């Protein structure tokens, strides 16, 4: 019984993350998003929790959040929890903004909130954040960029990421399906319409349960395009027009 | 049941249920107190007793019945030890009301915020639930007279007639036949109301020294305790 | 589950007295099965 | 008995205890032969055990007197041969505390002290000997601390 | 099962058991009563003696807290100083804003709030000692007031603190406090202490006296035996 | 034994064991017996080392000038309160310009120790102090404990084998109120040497002597010091 | 595990958390109170019935409104309903005069519950068992939100919790289907009110307030009784 | 059971204090010596792979000018401690502007021994052998985590000091000079060592009130070998 | 009897917690270093990259400034921290003292710091070590090392991970003047070394060379397939 | 101290052993062994001897306290000693 006890501060015993463990759980708990390489622009997607179409959808973007003009964010996880994140980064950006005059590079900013996340992780006894949100933009020097928040203070930062444990499915297509150079950003965007018709457990891929979330690169506006549901309705026809195309084949 | 530290804290149980201050609930029963509270047309009548034990008992001291303001009185139950410290936060925040606002408060609020405080220590258990209890009357303006109670759980409450605690459950379900009526009411019929309430829950009737009853009625506005040369007036006059 | 239905499929048939069974019947034995399912609404939303 | 079940191993004789209690209660001819009871400790004591045919009289035997327990080790120690120049004042005020057993476990010591033994007891240290056995002897004190 | 470990918590039952070790903590202690007479307020103390066991006078239980009040305490001797030193310094921002005597009654409250708040936090402990207030002034007059570990404000024209409170104040009853003079309520005390405490317990001990009143124009100081003819009225009638 | 962890809770009984145990610190260190007379005061102490070369560590210090002190059990809390003792001794004769009795000058000592055996959190503190010193009416000797209890007295001994002391004590402590400062100190050690084991010196560098007056302040009496006081000494019989 | 301790939330080794979790089955357990998204208004009706006859509700009252254009109702349990208002009291009418105009009421559901959120989620101790119905005002389009314990502020046109949560939930899921007409909706929404509530319905055994365009309007069940029961 | 550090025992006393006393057995052993001319110090490095440095870690440091030092058990709790005396035999320089004595050493760092606060959350198991030459000459001195000081003619820590302690007072000299103290420190050195000796293996301290400092200087370690 | 470990010691006279920390470090990224009169090497590689994800957001190593560089090892997270810690410092040590940073004084700091780091109830302990790579000024070299109690020793080389004795034992060899002697023949011992550790098999392998105080640069696979060439031909005429 | 080597005074009976062994040289090295595990070091030390075809413990003068000073440490625990001091 020597892991049994609350601790939440000092680590477990043979070297592995007592916590951390437990905190990638929660992730893969009611998580969904994905990512995948574009030139000149970027794609995120989203998913609503709730599919019942009582609902206002009055939140407009709400998976999706947007920490600045050029730069925006996919929160997966508690959305409670989350939320103190969302403004928390975005006066992070910007004090930045304000003290430079100049758009907050995001190899510091995503770095900045990992490491705001890992005191809570650290000491104090305080509870760590269980939510994985990303990171898309575009900066003067790497230009595109993508990162993933983690809970220990060590981002899962790449130019890929699995949300939630159901994106497994998603990761061995991605890799597979792994290109350089070629965009036509439409051509991930109708390969992330076959992740959610058949790695995700919903299919059909459900309009309003869904969201897609885009950033085409503009100097200098960066325009943030939330579609949100008009012509995704239309992707889910061109979807199926390949799934009748395929069945021609056989 | 129990799981974990839900013994020495108030979290709630796996049926929502909470452990300290349900504990709290009959800390006012132990201390063997009946004080009811009874509001008529114009009037309202609190009614207490008190137990001698030793012939030193003093009057004064261990006399149950405190007074917050002039025109605001009230009344405890239970342990008598953390009452008293809710007394003197009662003259505090309605000197507060004074103070800041000018003038008197309608003791509506009065209620909220030692109840707000009251749920600061029912909050954190490691100041102590203060198992006191808080009975309330007073007088706003063209309302007619008030009554409320607060008990250590922390809200505000005050009805027509409300009375909580030892044995208060009896003497309620006694008056709801007996209050109404519910027409205008003479002073003796009032002091009737508190005498034939105590002769259901107790039937001693002893003598009207020991029990405590005050008053709170529109002459002059101010709060007064029954001095006992009218108190044993008005028990020879109900009892022919 | 789907020999479940079948058997409350054959219980409503058997009410009304008929060698056969109506394919609305069946969906009456999936009526019964769709009350059990999980919980909510409490915790999640 | 405990608090919750079930079981204890001697249940079955806790029922009989409790059973002796029933005796007590309600047999008549149980008022005859009385029994002596002892127990080492009080700790788990029934509150039914209290009668005239129960429990009646229950005598709390502290640690006895300076005083009792030189009475109680010279009852035990007239057979034995002891040197002579026994002043009693000094062994008396050294007992504190301890237990008549661990008295004899000096009066057991005392009479091995005759022939050699072949440690010297010599003389009137005899007693404040054994006595700080048990719960003596530093050694420590200071050393490792302060 | 663990619930009378923590005193800011409360138990299944409704209460705390550390107040009733704290408050069996002071049946632990020495006897020292206390009696009011009509132009004064008596106070004793008997210190037990084992084999000196040091100078003979000092070390004693008698405080003297105010000008016009002063203290007969029981219990562990360090909380009893601290206790007095609270009111001390009780007493001295009285002095210090105003300047003029505090009355008994408030006092009594000020102490109840320290003893009360002791009760609430787990961080520190409820004092398991008790004391006995009392005061006489001109336009005052003779109170004694008894304050419990509980933090009950309160008081009796006598009390009882000791190994037994029952036998102590049984006599006190038939005592005569108003017609008989203060010095003859000393001795009041002085015969039954003898009396009851016997001997056989505890072979050697010591009655400490200590008076304020009319007498000594309101000052607080402990007097000590040969004077008022004390000691011939101490040994006179305790011999039965 | 789980009740006489937090010195806060009060145990079933109501007996706190963290004060006993720290009690047993202050019995577990050096035999000293101090003492008083009317004239002067003579407080006497033991000296223990880890090993041979190693110099007996002394007890008996000196802080102010008519206030002489002995110490036993932890020397952690001992400092603490000794160096607390310098300013509270210097409170008086900076402000006031004059020394402070014992008193009422310990009062502040068991307020001082009341906190750490009060709140949670905090541990006693054993306490091997034997304070003395000289007001207008005479010596006072103090006792120091966990308990934060001082008692006045004219003899007092605590530490090991102290129990066999006050027996010694109680005749003699009566008589010793007379004769002067040569005779009560080698009667002074005519007690410890009682309490220890009579087959065992009692040396000059491993005992503590000390002395103090009105009109004669505190002197430390260590090794040669100690000399004149262990000449014209009866031996112990046998 | 565990493994989560406290400051600002417990522990759970599945999903959710444990702890607060038996606060949220209190939850459920609280005073049931519906509430109506209508065309250009918002409609909460709540529930409260007295223990005994000797009660009158005149004087404590379940709907307090912090703004003129705002009110509110309570989903939940006691006076940490009443914490949350005399914080929103002061929370609401800070920014209010921040900017010294009300702002829409999205902002308002922003800023008044980030701290609620806080509040809430942030131990408090014993858990807070006390959720809400938010609704307002906002540029010609009112709002009706759902808060909880735990910090999701959902958007609904019908919602109710406490009792019925389970039925009513499913009877507005099904009767109910987008936007329909203003006291038409009413009307489905009280009569699933009544599905679980008791067969005794008096003037004070419940509560219908109504947020106007015009601003908030708190009625009395004087009015309430002499509307409709079935209130449309 | 149940053992609550510097809460006190059921019996009772301190039980971290006792496994405080442990920690030195981990540590190098260290062989003091004081003698009339000076005070002659050795302890072994014990380097477990030929990477290590042999100066990178040495249990001999200097707190002032005439006062020398050897650490025991932790290090890096013994440097905190090391050079907080350095910080505070340089406030001491500068008031009285007379050098600390070794003395005053002691109790400054006694006082702060068991704080049971920040440090000493867990105490420090670090002893301390304070050595130098004060207005009295050569001294060295001896204490541990819980603070007792007594002065000692030789001391010994760590690991062999059981066994070392044993030969120890046997072959000591009060009375003798240095030139003695040479070879009465290499006797109870090869004896606790298993393996060879060389400069790398041990380390050497000598400090002298005529001779400083001195400490010890390179390649005089070799020297005291080919001297056998 | 045994209370696991919190912050107190144990029984024993030792803690838990600590070692239970160090086998984070065995566990974590393994690497590989060496020193010369001038020139020195390192290597990490046990990147377990897929070049299917950034390579940048992988990256690690790091340097304070160019005499003085970062090599840890275990998780980067409480790493990163190491790195900005330690590049405050370094920048006072800059702006203070304005010579070139010494290795005794960051060393110091980064301890100190780690040893209030494992000491409040409050502030957790690190689980991972560290080891500083760089020159002395006028080109001597420097190297050390962290523990996870705060302290610092210095090695001949470095050597971590699985197999820090099975590799200290290859580097007995490497205690010869010949090594370096020439910067080819240095790179060519780090890939030898180096290929008893993990896979080795040259994709994640990653080796920075500083020569003198010249600030190193990362070997891209040209030169290192140059240097394992001569590796190659060393072992074929080895015969 | 003199209590091991007389362990080994009736083990020197045992095994092949002379008279010119020294006992006290890693004698206090392993205290608090008893006579149980230095039982096992002499037990062990013929295990290596049976290995490395030797006979004489004296033969094998020094490298019998090799074998002795590897076994023995070994049974007692292994733990790695920088982080002692550190």
């Amino acid at each position: 019984s020597r892991r049994y006890d609350s601790r939440t501060t000092i680590f477990s015993p043979e070297g592995r993350l007592y916590q951390v463990e437990y905190a990638m759980e929660a992730i893969g708990h009611a998580g969904t998003c994905l990512g995948i390489l574009a030139n000149d622009g970027v794609l995120l997607a989203a998913e609503r929790r709730n599919i019942h179409k009582l609902l206002d959808e009055v939140f407009f973007s709400e998976k999706i959040y947007k920490l600045n003009e050029d730069m925006a964010c996919s929160v997966a996880g508690i959305t409670s929890d989350a939320n103190v994140l969302t403004n928390e980064l975005r006066l992070i950006a910007q004090r930045y903004l304000l003290q430079y005059q100049e758009p907050i590079p995001c190899e510091q900013l995503v770095t900045a909130l990992c490491d705001i996340k890992q005191a809570y992780t650290q000491f104090g006894g305080k509870r760590p954040f269980g939510v994985s949100l990303l990171y898309i933009g575009w900066d003067k020097h790497y230009g595109f960029q993508l990162y993933q928040s983690d809970p220990s203070g060590n981002y899962g930062g790449w130019k890929a990421t699995c949300i939630g444990n159901n994106s497994a499915a998603a990761v061995s297509m991605l890799k597979q399906d792994y290109k350089e150079g070629e965009m036509t950003l439409k051509s991930a965007l109708a390969l992330a319409i076959k992740v959610l018709n058949k790695t995700m457990d919903v299919s059909k891929l459900s309009a309003e349960k869904v969201e897609i979330a885009t950033l085409t690169r503009e100097n200098g506006k960066t325009v943030i395009r939330v579609l949100k549901q008009k012509e995704v309705e239309q992707l889910i026809k061109k979807h199926e027009e390949e799934e009748a195309k395929a069945e021609r084949e056989k | 049941s129990s799981a974990g530290f839900d013994r020495h804290i108030t979290i709630f149980s796996p049926e929502g249920r909470l452990y300290q201050v349900e504990y709290a609930f009959k800390a006012i029963n132990q201390g063997g107190l009946t004080s009811v509270a009874v509001r008529g047309k114009d009037c309202a009548v609190i009614v207490t007793q008190k137990k001698v034990p030793d012939k030193l008992l003093d009057s004064s001291t261990v006399t149950h019945l405190f007074k917050i303001t002039e025109n605001i009185g009230c009344v405890m139950t239970g342990m008598t030890a953390d009452s008293r410290s809710q007394v003197q936060r009662a003259r505090y925040e309605a000197a507060n009301w004074k103070y800041k606002y000018g003038y008197e408060i309608p003791v509506d609020m009065l209620c909220k915020r030692i109840a707000d405080i009251s749920q600061v220590y029912t909050q954190n258990a490691e100041m102590r639930p203060l198992g006191c209890c808080m009975i309330l009357i007073g007088i706003d303006e063209e309302q007619g007279p008030q009554v409320y109670k607060c008990d250590p759980a922390g809200y505000y409450c005050g009805f027509k007639a409300t009375a909580a605690g030892v044995k208060q459950t009896e003497s309620t379900s006694f008056l709801e036949k007996k209050v109404k009526k519910k027409f205008d009411w003479t002073f003796e019929q009032t002091v009737e109301t508190a005498i034939t309430c105590l002769s259901t829950v107790l039937s001693i009737d002893f003598k009207p020294s020991e029990i405590e009853v005050g008053v709170v009625t529109v002459e002059n506005p101010k709060f007064r305790i029954l001095t006992e040369a009218e108190i044993d007036a008005h028990l020879v006059a109900l009892a022919e | 589950e789907v020999k479940g239905v079948c058997t409350e499929a054959g219980m409503y048939a058997l009410r009304e007295r008929r060698v056969h069974v109506t394919q609305e019947d069946f969906e009456m034995a999936v009526a019964k099965v769709m009350q059990k399912d999980s919980e909510k609404n409490m915790s999640i939303k | 008995k405990r608090f919750d079940s079930e079981k204890a191993g001697d249940r079955e004789v806790q029922r009989t205890m409790l059973e002796l209690l029933n005796q007590l209660d309600g047999f008549q001819p149980n008022t005859q032969v009385k029994v002596i009871a002892a127990t080492n400790r009080v700790d788990i004591l029934d509150p039914a055990l209290l009668r005239s045919g129960r429990l009646d009289r229950k005598i709390e035997f502290p640690m006895p007197n300076e005083e009792a327990r030189a009475r109680i080790m010279q009852i035990h120690s007239r057979k034995m041969n002891v040197s002579p120049d026994v002043n009693y004042e000094e062994l008396a005020r050294c007992t504190d505390d301890f237990n008549g057993a661990q008295c004899k476990a000096v009066c057991v010591e005392a009479g091995m002290i005759a022939l050699r033994r072949g440690a010297t007891e010599l003389t009137h240290e005899d007693y404040m000997e054994g006595i700080l056995e048990v719960q003596a002897k530093k050694k420590a004190n200071l050393q490792y601390y302060a | 099962t663990g619930y009378d470990l923590s005193a800011s918590t409360f138990s299944p039952d409704g209460r705390v058991f550390q107040v009733e070790y704290a408050m069996k903590a002071v049946e632990n202690s020495s006897t020292a009563i206390g009696i009011r007479c009509k132009d004064g307020v008596v106070f004793g103390v008997e210190k037990l003696v084992l084999s000196k066991l040091y100078e003979e006078g000092s070390n004693k239980r008698l405080f003297n807290v105010d000008r016009h009040v002063g203290m007969a305490v029981a219990g562990l001797l360090a909380d009893a100083r601290s206790l007095a030193d609270i009111a001390r310094e009780e007493a001295s921002n009285f002095r210090s804003n105003f300047g003029y005597n505090i009355p008994l009654k408030h006092l009594a409250d000020r102490v109840a709030m320290y003893v009360h708040a002791y009760t609430l936090y787990s961080a520190v402990r409820p004092f398991g000692c008790s004391f006995m207030l009392g005061s006489y002034s001109v336009n005052d007059g003779a109170q004694l007031y008894m304050i419990d570990p509980s933090g009950v404000s309160y008081g009796y024209w006598g009390c009882a603190i000791g190994k037994a409170r029952q036998a102590a104040k049984t006599e006190i009853e038939k005592l005569q406090m108003k017609e008989m003079t203060c010095r003859d309520i000393v001795k009041e005390v002085a015969k039954i202490i003898y009396i009851v405490h016997d001997e056989v317990k505890d072979k050697a001990f010591e009655l400490e006296l200590s008076w304020v009143g009319e007498l000594t124009n309101g000052r607080h100081e402990i007097v000590p035996k040969d004077i008022r003819e004390e000691a011939e009225k101490y040994a006179k009638e305790s011999l039965k | 034994n789980q009740y006489d962890n937090d010195v806060t809770v009060w145990s079933p009984q109501g007996r706190i064991h963290q004060i006993e145990y720290a009690m047993e610190a202050v019995k577990q260190g050096s035999a000293t017996v101090g003492l008083k007379s009317k004239t002067h005061a003579v407080l006497v102490a033991l000296k223990r080392a880890q090993s041979e070369l190693a110099a007996h560590q002394k007890k008996i210090l000196h802080v102010d000038n008519h206030i002489g002190i002995s110490i036993a059990g932890l020397t952690a809390d001992a400092r603490l309160l000794c160096n607390f003792m310098r300013q509270e001794c210097l409170d008086s004769r900076f402000v006031f310009d004059r020394p402070l009795p014992v008193s009422r000058l310990v009062s502040l000592i068991g307020s001082k120790t009341q906190i750490p055996t009060q709140r949670y959190g905090r541990r006693p503190y054993g306490v091997g102090l034997l304070i003395a010193g000289y007001d207008d009416m005479g010596p006072h000797i103090f006792q120091t404990c966990p308990s934060a209890n001082y008692f006045d007295c004219r003899a007092m001994s605590i530490g090991a084998r102290s129990q066999s002391a006050r027996t010694y004590l109680e005749r003699h402590m009566s008589e010793f109120m007379e004769c002067n400062l040569n005779e009560l100190v080698k009667h002074g050690l005519r007690a410890l040497r009682e309490t220890l084991p009579a087959e065992q010196d009692l040396t000059t560098k491993n005992v503590s002597i000390g002395i103090v007056g009105k009109d004669l302040e505190f002197t430390i009496y260590d090794d040669d010091d100690v000399s004149p006081f262990l000449e014209g000494l009866e031996e112990r019989p046998q | 595990e565990r493994g989560y301790s406290f400051s600002l939330t417990t522990f759970s080794p599945s999903g959710k958390l444990v702890q607060i979790e038996y606060a949220l089955a209190a939850v459920a357990g609280g005073a049931p109170s519906v509430g109506i998204k209508a065309a250009n208004g918002v409609v909460l009706a709540t529930e409260k019935k007295q223990k005994s006859i000797l009660y009158d509700e005149r004087s404590v009252h379940k709907v307090e409104p912090i703004t003129k254009h705002i009110g509110l109702v309570y989903s939940g349990m006691g006076p940490d309903y009443r914490v949350l208002v005399h914080r929103a009291r002061k929370l609401a009418q800070q920014y209010y005069l921040v900017y010294q105009e009300p702002i829409p009421t999205a902002q308002l559901v922003q800023r008044v519950a980030s701290v609620m959120q806080e509040y809430t989620q942030s131990g408090g101790v014993r858990p807070f068992g006390v959720s809400l119905l938010i609704c307002g005002w906002n540029e010609g389009r009112p709002y009706l939100f759902q808060s909880d314990p735990s910090g999701a502020y959902f958007a609904w046109k019908a919602t109710a919790m406490g009792k019925n949560y389970v039925n009513g939930k499913t009877f507005l899921e099904k009767r109910y289907n987008e936007d329909l007409e203003l006291e038409d909706a009413i009307h489905t929404a009280i009569l699933t009110l009544k599905e679980s509530f008791e067969g005794q319905m008096t003037e004070d055994n419940i509560e219908v307030g109504i947020c106007n365009e015009a601003g908030f309007r708190r009625l009395t069940p004087t009015e309430v009784k002499d509307y409709l029961a079935a209130i449309a | 059971y149940d053992r609550g550090v510097n809460t006190f025992s059921p019996e009772g006393r301190l039980f971290q204090v006792e496994y405080a006393i442990e920690a030195i057995k981990l540590g190098s052993t260290a062989i003091g010596i004081q003698t009339s001319e000076g005070v002659c110090l050795a302890v072994e490095k014990r380097i477990t792979s030929p990477l290590m440095e042999p100066s990178s870690i040495e249990k001999i440091v200097e707190i002032d000018a005439h006062i020398g030092c050897a650490m025991s058990g932790l290090i890096a709790d013994a440097k905190t401690l090391i050079d907080k005396a350095r910080v505070e035999t340089q406030n001491h320089w500068f008031t009285y502007n007379e050098t600390m004595t070794v003395e005053s050493v002691t109790q400054a760092v006694s006082n702060l021994a068991l704080q049971f606060g920040e440090e000493d959350s867990r105490p420090f198991g670090v002893a301390l052998l304070f050595g130098g030459v004060d207005e009295k000459g050569p001294q060295l001195f001896h204490m541990d985590p819980s603070g007792t000081f007594v002065q000692c003619d030789a001391r010994a820590i760590g690991s062999a000091s059981e066994g070392a302690q044993s030969s120890l007072q046997e072959v000591y000299h009060k009375s003798m000079t240095l030139k003695e103290a040479i070879k009465s420190s290499l006797i109870i050195l090869k004896q606790v060592m298993e393996e060879k000796l060389n400069a790398t293996n041990i380390e050497l301290a000598t400090v002298q009130p005529g001779q400083n400092f001195h400490m010890f200087t390179k390649e005089e370690l070799e020297e005291v070998i080919k001297d056998i | 009897s045994y209370d696991r470990a919190i912050t107190v010691f144990s029984p024993d006279g030792h803690l838990f917690q600590v070692e239970y920390a160090q086998e984070a470090v065995k566990k974590g990224s393994t690497a590989v270093g060496v020193r010369g009169r001038d020139i020195v090497v390192l290597g990490v590689e046990k990147k377990s990259v897929a070049k299917l994800q950034d390579e940048r957001t992988v990256r690690k190593i790091c340097a304070l400034d160019d005499n003085v560089c970062m090599a840890f090892a275990g998780l980067t997270a409480d790493a990163r921290i190491v790195i900005n810690r330690a590049r405050v410092e370094c920048q006072s040590h800059r702006l203070t003292v304005e010579d070139p940073v010494t290795v005794e004084y960051i060393t110091r700091y980064i301890a100190s710091l780690k040893q209030r780091y494992t000491q409040s109830n409050g502030r957790r302990p690190f689980g991972i070590s560290a080891l500083i790579v760089g020159f002395d000024f006028d080109g001597t070299p420097r190297l050390y090392q962290t523990d996870p109690s705060g302290t610092y020793h210095a090695w001949k080389a470095n050597a971590i991970g699985r197999g820090a004795k099975s590799v200290r034992e290859f580097l007995e060899k490497n205690y010869t003047d010949e090594a370096i002697e020439t910067d080819d023949l240095t790179i060519k011992l780090v890939i030898k070394a180096l290929l008893e550790v993990v896979q080795s098999g040259g994709k994640n392998i990653e080796l920075a060379v500083m020569r003198r105080d010249q600030s190193l640069k990362i070997l891209n696979p040209e030169e290192i397939e140059k240097y394992v060439a001569e590796i190659e031909k060393e072992k074929e005429e080895n015969e | 101290l003199e209590g091991r080597t007389h362990i080994f005074k009736i083990h020197a009976r045992s095994m092949s052993v002379e008279r010119d062994i020294r006992f006290e040289l890693l004698a206090r090295l392993c205290p608090n062994s008893t006579g149980a595990e230095i039982r096992s070091v002499c037990t062990e030390a013929g295990m290596f001897a049976i290995r490395a075809r030797r006979k004489i413990a004296t033969e094998k003068d020094f490298l019998e306290a090799v074998n002795k000073v590897i076994k023995s440490y070994a049974k007692f625990s292994a733990t790695p000693r920088y982080m002692t001091y550190n």
